[PDB]
RNA sequence: GACGGAAGGGCACCACCAGGAGUGGAGCCUGCGGCUUAAUUUGACUCAACACGGGGAAACUCACCAGGUCCAGACACAAUAAGGAUUGACAGAUUGAGAGCUCUUUCUUGAUUUUGUGGGUGGUGGUGCAUGGCCGUUCUUAGUUGGUGGAGUGAUUUGUCUGCUUAAUUGCGAUAACGAACGAGACCUUAACCUACUAAAUAGUGGUGCUAGCAUUUGCUGGUUAUCCACUUCUUAGAGGGACUAUCGGUUUCAAGCCGAUGGAAGUUUGAGGCAAUAACAGGUCUGUGAUGCCCUUAGACGUUCUGGGCCGCACGCGCGCUACACUGACGGAGCCAGCGAGUCUAACCUUGGCCGAGAGGUCUUGGUAAUCUUGUGAAACUCCGUCGUGCUGGGGAUAGAGCAUUGUAAUUAUUGCUCUUCAACGAGGAAUUCCUAGUAAGCGCAAGUCAUCAGCUUGCGUUGAUUACGUCCCUGCCCUUUGUACACA
């Protein structure tokens, strides 16, 4: 089958301060 | 009476008798002795 | 800040409910039950 | 003592603080995403790119 | 679904250590799998503890009645000795003088907060090999961090660990630079 | 050591060249100040504040204010307990109120809690200058240490370096060093190719018992959701293969290597990323945390809630932006091309397909827990065929009026949409300034997050695809040496 990554692009800190830097996790199925 | 359908719906949370454990929100109500 | 004051001591309504300590209002037209 | 609070962000709260700040309503989670990310490994949520 | 399920494999999988180092910390928490430290407490008094909560992990969540080489057991392995009150200073070697020469590579501990008020003590003790890092840290490391709630002023441990690659017991056999032949 | 406005080197499109694409000039969107305010909650102010705290706020959120409920002050001591403590109460005056807030009234529920001492304890309340954690920046950087030996009484130094060279403390080389470990690299994810093994009405293609139509001696184009037969080339992806700069030139010095060429699926580390050393800094967050020290507070509450308003309020400056100024354009048929992706059980999510509708939308089923349905997401730029011949004219859609819908207890200060009239600058933008080297820039629209609703936002995505350099310190910055110091709080 083909696979569908799970993505979840969240910014990487609590406040809102620093560059925006986001980051997305992966869940992979099969 | 309000009061004492809850005393076993069971088998003062403070003076002991029993220990309190939150965990997200419906309250962990376990027992002491 | 209430009082529902202590009655040197003293009809009726219907339903088991209303368990005979029920004594309807004395005002005029009154059918209540205080346990409501 | 309560008045319609059915949909909206008062309705959805954050499973470990109650937090309405942040939700994120994908995959039927319903966590906020300051929170997220320190329980996110053990979900099998990795980091691969 | 199958996605909206997958993840609620693990994000039950995730609440429930949110429960574990809460309520069996002091009796000896290591990790789900139930890894642990001490195991008796978890029992309970033949039966106190138990199924104290498995009658609650029901009346919660929607049940019926009838269904050293790790840092996460190691960074709180001796979490109680610091509230309990030794010395910061050599009581961090211990442990990392207790690892180390149990067969593993590399260890790191460190402790941050105030140890007296200030812009606040943050040093740190290590010993031996700690690769790091590429992928092969996530192969071969642990490393865990438990707020530590003393009376004046929170802390916070950030231990590591890491596995022998030679008796790795899983997975790659040595470092990915690996080199060796015969003369 | 750190620092210098001292000297060498070395390096970067948050530096320049050669050029490309834009902003600052206009309307409007949004965020910041201001200002106004009962309140206009607030954090942040250089790169590293200002479409940033998911911060797209109508209630909520809500922290703000004008008001109004509540005990959800456990419990320990001490008081009304069994000659009723005490909560509740329908309606009425009150009040926003179908609020017993409260007043009258007399009912009334029943050792449940009413009161002070004491103790709690909730807090988006203060202190990121008491903290955890995490995050951001120096750093789109090459640096860092120890063993034995050498040098020093010593702190220290050598190793860790002239010179090349590399993206790099990457290596050749040189060497009082030698041999090492961390960092870079290796490692890991992805976009490509395999006519190969391993493969299927959930994928895609021929083909058959046969079926639809133009020509008609057999082809054109199909149709056949429980009609048969085939295939692994496409797709997808299990196991693996393959790029090693391979080979041969151009220049090397002895090489390390850099500029060509062929092979070619693949020549900037093959492209793009994930990780990430030794140390830092009063950097940001108590407005994420049941993380929180200590204080402030705890019954006319700063706790929680209900009602209503506010964060968006405009002589003004600024930041991220969207629609453009029109003839490579706009209007109009119409050809019709994606890829990335999400979706409903105590339930209303993705909506085909019907049908009403001017559209917005209505309504009606239906498939879909999902390679099956929505979905070939029949996207847009596009583009083929027409149209309007350069005014501010339709370019432009701003301000502004009238009418129909959709969400939602609740759209008024237009949430949002569709229709008709309105038709404001703006005529290519000053001093400045950004981003950028290949499937790149740029244009285009599409998903997902947000979401009850709402994009001019965000994270990604593919369609279309250039110019130019494949270089240097001239500026701005950074790294290594040398040097000076009365700095070490550097
Ligand atoms: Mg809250
Ligand atoms: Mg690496
Ligand atoms: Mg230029
Ligand atoms: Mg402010
Ligand atoms: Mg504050
Ligand atoms: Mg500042
Ligand atoms: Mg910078
Ligand atoms: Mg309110
Ligand atoms: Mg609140
Ligand atoms: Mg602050
Ligand atoms: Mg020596
Ligand atoms: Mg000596
Ligand atoms: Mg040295
Ligand atoms: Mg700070
Ligand atoms: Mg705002
Ligand atoms: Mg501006
Ligand atoms: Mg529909
Ligand atoms: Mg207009
Ligand atoms: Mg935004
Ligand atoms: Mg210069
Ligand atoms: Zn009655
Ligand atoms: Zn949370």
């Amino acid at each position: 089958l083909p696979t569908k990554v799970l993505k979840i692009s969240t910014r990487k800190t609590p406040n809102g301060e620093g560059s925006k830097t986001w980051e997305t996790y992966e869940m992979r199925i099969h | 009476e309000d009061r004492n359908k809850i005393h076993q719906y069971l088998f003062l949370t403070s003076k002991g008798y029993v220990k309190t454990q939150f965990s997200w929100q419906y309250y962990y109500y376990t027992l002491t002795e | 800040k209430h009082k529902k004051v202590k009655l040197a001591v003293l009809r009726e309504c219907s339903n088991p409910t209303c368990g005979a300590g029920v004594f309807l209002a004395n005002h005029k037209d009154r059918l209540y039950c205080g346990k409501c | 003592f309560s008045h319609p609070r059915r949909y909206g962000k008062g309705s959805r709260q954050c499973r470990v603080c109650s937090s309405h700040t942040g939700l994120i309503r994908k995959y039927g989670l319903n966590i906020c995403r300051q929170c997220f990310r320190e329980k996110a490994n053990d979900i099998g949520f990795n980091k691969f790119r | 679904s199958k996605k909206r399920k997958l993840v609620a494999d693990g994000v039950f999988y995730a609440e429930l250590n949110e429960f574990f180092t809460r309520e069996l910390a002091e009796e000896g928490y290591s990790g789900v799998e139930i890894r642990a430290t001490r195991t008796q407490d978890v029992l309970g008094e033949n039966g106190r503890r138990i199924n104290e909560l498995t009658l609650l992990v029901q009346k919660r969540f929607k049940y019926a009645p009838g269904t050293g080489l790790s840092a996460v057991a190691q960074a709180e392995s001796m979490k109680f000795k610091l509230l309990n009150g030794l010395a910061i200073r050599r009581a961090a070697y211990g442990v990392v003088r207790y690892v180390m020469e149990s067969g593993a590579k590399g260890c790191e501990v460190v402790v941050s907060g105030k140890l007296r008020a200030a812009r606040a003590k943050a040093m740190k003790f290590a010993d031996g090999f700690l690769i790091h890092s590429g992928q092969p840290v996530n192969d071969f490391i642990d490393t865990a961090t438990r707020h530590v709630l003393m009376r004046q002023g929170v802390l916070g441990i950030k231990v590591k660990i890491m596995r022998d690659p030679a008796k790795s017991r899983t997975g790659p056999k040595a470092l990915p630079d690996a080199v060796t032949i015969i003369e």
